[PDB]
């Protein structure tokens, strides 16, 4: 702490960061790949009927939760 | 009168106090074999949250909640293939899976 | 003169009405990735995987998706909503969609003094770090909300389209750079 | 209304508890008077307007540039501090007063007259007594050197405070 100015200026010529990001981030903030395939308007009525419940998995559920 | 039933804390430094800002939550992390059982209670049940910790005992439906936040926000084809994949809900077979996992866990505090 | 960084758009979400009511009881169970319970929410909570979104839907019709990365990733996961919706046996339909909010994050590669900078723009900024790590600004021209963060990443949100995050971005890198 | 002076009766009872000037009490009381004219902070929990009482507590003794943890005020304020921030940003978000930034060296001269390792107590020995001006000289260039090099910043001061004044504390005499 004498001549703490110098020994800090040299420090920083050889920025105090949290350690999980000093850990040679070399693949900073990855580009994404855009995906803006819209078609168009939907796609189609099987992801739909894939989504929706079907009859045995509706009574099971409802026998679980009487 | 409290004939000793309790011990005086000298505690509450009248001088200052600082934060804390977290209290309770406090979770206990999964496994391997729970997060292949747990993306099985996925792909046959679907996101509703209630049915997941109604069939959970031991970890709580907040836990699994983050869980499946996590898992959508890292791991997302994995989430796709479950989805994909469907199963009819089993109730006896995971009741045994359900005792199987105690065993499990109970051999694994015993290591 | 540009900055030469681009913000990324992490989250879109607009509010669409369907027009008509809803029986979330059987819209919850006619669907396996239907999330619902009304003592605790009176929410459907719906989840698709193109632009992995999720839409809060309620019985007046109005659903809020939020989740998605642009305007019409958005506009196309209401659309399928929608369709969804209409599929469970409802007359569902997709009017009044506006982007209500959109929830970017970007960095400029270089520490900030966030002390220098509220003293610098105290009147449009705001800093407690034994609260939160995280200055917040409050953008003079639209309403963007800033959290800046020493590492020198900055998320910005409250704009309406994706040119005011942009120009915001533009005209705040100078500040944080000076 | 009760609620009000019976709230502003509780800020100046938290002044007289931190021995506060009547200039703080007279600046505390106008600032609660200032806030309670919204309805949303008129019409609020009780929680809420004993988090009220805390933060213009807090806002009065910033506005002049005293040091006062915001923990020490949720130690007597009977609240916890999630729901005390939350409110503190909602009520600083519906006012826009000045909120000076809290200096470090006033925080560093407070905390650093709470420690006994000034007089030879029955407990701590007289070895691990050392001086008071040269300590907190000491911790003040430490905390300095830690606000010049980035480690203060986005983290709580305090415990950048305590580390100091404990690596003065021990190179006073590493023996």
């Amino acid at each position: 702490l004498q001549h703490r100015q110098s020994l800090v200026r040299s420090a920083f010529r050889d920025l105090l960061l949290p350690p999980c990001m000093l850990k040679s981030p070399k693949r900073i903030c990855p580009v994404p790949p855009v995906s803006t395939v819209t078609g168009d308007e939907n796609i189609s009525d099987s992801e739909i009927e894939q989504y929706l419940r079907t009859p045995q998995e509706v009574r099971d559920f409802q026998r679980a939760q009487a | 009168c409290v004939v000793e039933e309790n011990d005086p804390i000298f505690e509450r430094g009248s001088t200052t106090t600082y934060s804390s800002f977290r209290k309770n939550y406090y979770s206990k992390p999964w496994s391997n074999k729970e997060t292949d059982m747990f993306f099985l209670a996925i792909s046959m049940v679907g996101t509703d949250f209630s049915m997941i910790g109604q069939l959970f005992p031991h970890r709580a439906r907040i836990e699994i909640k983050n869980k499946f936040k996590r898992e959508e926000k890292t791991n997302g084809w994995r989430i796709d293939k479950a989805f994909q994949e469907k199963r009819p809900f089993d109730f006896d077979f995971f009741a045994h899976l359900l005792q199987k996992v105690l065993a499990e866990e109970e051999k694994r505090k015993q290591k | 003169e540009s900055s030469g960084i681009v913000p990324q758009l992490q989250n879109i979400v607009s509010t669409v009405n369907l027009g008509c009511k809803l029986d979330l009881k059987t819209i919850a169970l006619r669907a396996r990735n239907a999330e619902y319970n009304p003592k605790r929410f009176a929410a459907v909570i719906m989840r698709i995987r193109e632009p992995r979104t999720t839409a809060l839907i309620f019985s007046s019709g109005k659903m809020v998706c939020t989740g998605a990365k642009s305007e019409e990733q958005s506009r196309l996961a209401a659309r399928k909503y929608a369709r969804v919706v209409q599929k469970l046996g409802f007359p569902a339909k997709f009017l009044d969609f506006k982007i209500q909010n959109m929830v970017g994050s970007c960095d400029v590669k270089f520490p900030i003094r966030l002390e220098g900078l509220v003293l610098t723009h105290q009147q449009f900024s705001s800093y407690e770090p034994e609260l939160f790590p995280g200055l917040i600004y409050r953008m003079i021209k639209p309403r963007i909300v800033l959290l800046i963060f020493v590492s020198g990443k900055v998320v910005l949100t409250g704009a309406k389209v994706r040119a005011e995050i942009y120009e915001a971005f533009e005209n705040i890198y100078p500040i944080l750079k000076g | 209304s009760r609620s009000q002076q019976r709230g502003l009766r509780r800020v100046r009872d938290l002044c007289r508890v931190l021995q506060l000037p009547p200039t703080f009490e007279d600046t505390a009381v106008a600032y609660y008077q200032q806030a309670y004219r919204h309805s949303g902070i008129r019409a609020a929990r009780l929680q809420k307007k004993e988090v009220l009482v805390g933060c213009c507590v807090l806002i009065t003794c910033r506005q002049h540039n005293w040091p006062l943890t915001m923990g020490a005020i949720c130690t007597l304020l009977y609240a916890d501090l999630d729901v005390f921030s939350s409110t503190y940003m909602q009520i600083v978000k519906l006012l826009g007063l000045d909120v000076p930034s809290l200096c470090l060296a006033e925080l560093v001269k407070t905390y650093c007259s709470s420690f006994k390792l000034f007089q030879a107590s029955p407990s701590v020995p007289a070895k691990y007594v050392e001086d008071k001006e040269k300590m907190l000289s000491r911790t003040m260039q430490l905390v300095e050197l830690a606000n010049e090099t980035w480690l203060v910043t986005g983290r709580h001061p305090l415990p950048v405070i305590t580390a100091a004044t404990f690596l003065a504390w021990q190179s006073l005499q590493p023996a």
